């Protein structure tokens, strides 16, 4: 209830405020990280192992096993997610309803596979894998017209991920492919 | 009298007091990490940081945390216990944590000794051979007090809060105007 000021130094929880992200550090095994936009992303040590039950899947290590094969039912994702919901005590919110199932946007595959795997994305290609985040960037480039905004989030998660388990990526960002400014 | 050089003791105890290695009492009321001893004035060996916070609702601060930074080795004393963080591959300065009453007590081979009663006393020791080569928040340690109020900048103010809010970690962290009552 009240507002810090940041950096935050209490001796079981560390709250910092950078320029692009803002981390929280608990001594419980937990780590959030957050753009103050769009992305994302908890990290958790191997104590909570079985038992974790949000939209995040659990986390017992078996690819798509209990999260969307539950009792012999194949759970599809809008299905998957709704089940996640929290039901505030004064609002009543729509769930989102099942869209026609479009063309599976292959007329662009060999956009993202020349742009994400660079020379600048080296020493990664053994630490992450290359089909899911390829996958995610042909949904971004057909549900995104015109513009570049949906195609450098996916491959600037991509940088993401390579810089998390222990590697060290190059720029990729020109003058012409999502740039970014700051002053001075 | 016989004429050798004794250890040196810095002290950190209850809602922000301090007495530096040469002697000088004074109040400081901080939020922030700050800079206890260092020997990177102006290369360098060691750190002791202190974590203040607010305990109460008058604005006072006490110790509630203490980092050791001894080469790459990295102990912390938090929660009535040491934790060791970033032991490194072949060096690991030789130190030695134990329990002495009711206090708890890292010793190192360097000639480093912090002495902590699990709350928000602290006692800082060093070798002599540390002499005048330190800085932070309990002075030089030179055998002389009227320069233990030595700003980061190497300027020595006459105020409690110009001298103290130079000593901050963080560049975000506020500055103190005031000492409550
Ligand atoms: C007490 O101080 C002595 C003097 O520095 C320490 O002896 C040093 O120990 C380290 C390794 O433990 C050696 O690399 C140094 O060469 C020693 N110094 C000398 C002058 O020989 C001793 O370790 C300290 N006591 C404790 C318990 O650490
Ligand atoms: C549950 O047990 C451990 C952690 O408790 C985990 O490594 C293992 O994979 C899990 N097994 C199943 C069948 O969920
Ligand atoms: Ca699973
Ligand atoms: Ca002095």
């Amino acid at each position: 209830g009240a507002v810090v000021s940041t950096p935050h130094y209490s001796p079981g929880l560390l709250i910092e405020k950078s320029d692009a992200y803002t981390k929280v550090y608990s001594r419980a095994g937990l780590t959030l990280m957050w753009n103050r936009e769009d992305a994302l992303m908890l990290e958790l040590d191997t104590k909570f192992r079985n038992h974790t039950c949000g939209l995040c899947g659990d986390y017992n290590g078996l690819q798509s096993y209990s999260e969307f094969l539950s009792d012999g039912v194949l759970f599809s994702p809008l299905e998957f997610g709704n089940m996640q919901k929290i039901n505030q005590p004064d609002v009543v919110c729509e769930d989102p309803e099942e869209e026609v199932a479009p063309a599976s946007c292959s007329e662009h595959r060999a956009e993202c596979e020349r742009l994400l795997t660079a020379e600048a994305f080296a020493d990664c290609q053994d630490l992450v894998p290359l089909e899911p985040y390829l996958r995610a960037c042909q949904q971004d480039r057909c549900r995104c017209p015109g513009g570049d905004t949906c195609v450098c989030s996916t491959v600037a998660e991509f940088s993401r991920q390579c810089s998390h388990a222990g590697g060290r990526p190059g720029n990729w960002r020109t003058a012409t492919l999502c740039p970014k400014t700051c002053p001075g | 009298c016989t004429q050798a050089v004794c250890h040196g003791t810095c002290s950190i105890y209850g809602s922000g007091h301090y007495i530096t290695f040469d002697g000088k009492y004074y109040d400081f009321d901080g939020h922030c990490s700050y800079v206890a001893v260092q020997d990177y004035c102006g290369l360098g060996s060691f750190s002791i940081i202190t974590e203040n916070v607010p305990c109460g609702t008058t604005g006072v601060t006490c110790s509630k945390a203490i980092k050791i930074f001894m080469g790459r080795t990295e102990l912390k004393l938090e929660d009535k216990h040491r934790v060791v963080i970033q032991r490194d591959e072949g060096h690991h300065v030789a130190y030695t944590t134990r329990e002495v009453g009711q206090y708890l007590v890292v010793e190192s081979s360097t000639g480093i000794i912090v002495i902590w009663d699990k709350r928000t006393t602290v006692f800082i020791k060093l070798a002599p051979s540390y002499k005048g080569t330190v800085c932070g928040l309990c002075g030089n340690f030179d055998h002389r007090s009227n320069n233990d109020f030595t700003t980061r900048d190497h300027m020595v103010v006459s105020s409690e809060l110009d001298f103290g809010n130079s000593w901050k970690e963080a560049p975000t962290c506020p500055d103190v105007s005031t000492n409550p009552e």
